[PDB]
C-alpha cells in the first residue's frame, strides 16, 4: 500500500506536470525527431533565416534573443508556479516560504525543462514552431554568446540520462521543495513533503529504469549541480544588465538579493 | 510581491 500510495502520487505528479506545461519532452522529441503530422519548425541558422523567421516564431539582434529569452522565462516562471501548487502540501506552507522555494528553485527548473526541448544542434522555440540552431546562438557577440551556451551544455549531459515525463514531473517536485534554500522561515514541513516525494522519485527510476541502477544517485548530483549552474547564469545576469547600456520585473524580483 | 501575486491566483 505504501509503494502503491508512491504510485498514484507519481501519477498525479506526471498528470498536473501534463496540464501545467504545454511544451512536454514527448511531444518535443516527435517534433525533434519528426514523428509528427504537424507542420515542421522553421530553422533559423544565421541573421538572414532570423528576419524571414520573424512572423513563424531597431535593437540588434544579440539583444532581441536575449529579450526572447526573458519572455519565455517569464512564462515558464508561471508554469512553473502553477505545477508546484499542485504539489501535495505546497500551498498550505507559509506563503513566505513558497515565495522563497520558486525563488531559488525556477531557474533550476527552467534549465531542466530547456533541456526537453534541445538537442546538440539547437533549440525549439515558439511553442516548437521554430527551431534555432546552438551555433547561430554561440556565434552572437560577447557577452551573450556565453549566455547562451551553457544551456546546451547542460542539455547534452542531462539529456544522456534519457529520463521522460513521468521521470522529470518528480525531479521538478523533488527540486522545488528544497529545505535548504536561504532564508526559509519553517525547514521540517517542506523536508518532510521532499522525502516522500524522494522515495517516489527512487521507486519510479528503479521501475521505469530497471537496468539503470545508478539513475537516483546521478539525478541527486544533477540537483546540486544545478546550483552551481544557475549561480553563474545570475553572475551572468548581473554583468549584462551592468555592461549593456531590459530585464523584466519578475526576472529583477527574482535575482534581487539571490 | 508579483511571486506572492502568482501563487494566490486561484
Ligand atoms: C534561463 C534563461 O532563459 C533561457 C530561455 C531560453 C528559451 N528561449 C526561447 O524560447 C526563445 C529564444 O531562444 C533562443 C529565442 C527567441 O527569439 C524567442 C524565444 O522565445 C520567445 C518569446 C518571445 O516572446 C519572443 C519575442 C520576440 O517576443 C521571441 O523572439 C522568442 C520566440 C533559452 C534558449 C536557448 C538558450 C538559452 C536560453 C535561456
Amino acid at each position: 500500500p505504501e509503494s502503491a500510495d508512491l504510485r498514484a502520487l507519481a501519477k498525479h505528479l506526471y498528470d498536473s506536470y501534463i496540464k501545467s506545461f504545454p511544451l512536454t519532452k514527448a511531444k518535443a522529441r516527435a517534433i525533434l525527431t519528426g514523428k509528427t503530422t504537424d507542420k515542421s519548425p522553421f530553422v533559423i541558422y544565421d541573421m538572414n533565416s532570423l528576419m524571414m523567421g520573424e512572423d513563424k516564431i531597431s535593437k540588434e539582434v544579440a539583444i532581441r534573443i536575449f529579450q526572447g529569452c526573458q519572455f519565455r522565462s517569464v512564462e515558464a516562471v508561471q508554469e512553473i508556479t502553477e505545477y508546484a501548487k499542485s504539489i501535495p502540501g505546497f500551498v498550505n506552507l507559509d506563503l513566505n516560504d513558497q515565495v522563497t522555494l520558486l525563488k531559488y528553485g525556477v531557474h533550476e527548473i527552467i534549465y531542466t525543462m530547456l533541456a526537453s526541448l534541445m538537442n546538440k544542434d539547437g533549440v525549439l522555440i515558439s511553442e516548437g514552431q521554430g527551431f534555432m540552431t546552438r551555433e547561430f546562438l554561440k556565434s552572437l557577440r560577447k557577452p551573450f554568446g556565453d549566455f547562451m551556451e551553457p544551456k546546451f551544455e547542460f542539455a547534452v549531459k542531462f539529456n544522456a540520462l534519457e529520463l521522460d515525463d513521468s521521470d522529470l514531473a518528480i525531479f521538478i517536485a523533488v527540486i522545488i521543495l528544497s529545505g535548504d534554500r536561504p532564508g526559509l522561515l519553517n525547514v521540517k514541513p517542506i523536508e518532510d513533503i521532499q522525502d516522500n516525494l524522494l522515495q517516489a522519485l527512487e521507486l519510479q527510476l528503479k521501475l521505469n529504469h530497471p537496468e539503470s541502477s545508478q539513475l537516483f544517485a546521478k539525478l541527486l548530483q544533477k540537483m546540486t549541480d544545478l546550483r552551481q549552474i544557475v549561480t553563474e547564469h545570475v553572475q551572468l545576469l548581473q554583468v549584462i544588465k551592468k555592461t549593456e547600456t531590459s530585464l523584466h520585473p519578475l526576472l529583477q524580483e527574482i535575482y534581487k538579493d539571490l | 510581491s508579483l511571486l506572492k501575486k502568482l501563487l494566490l491566483a486561484p
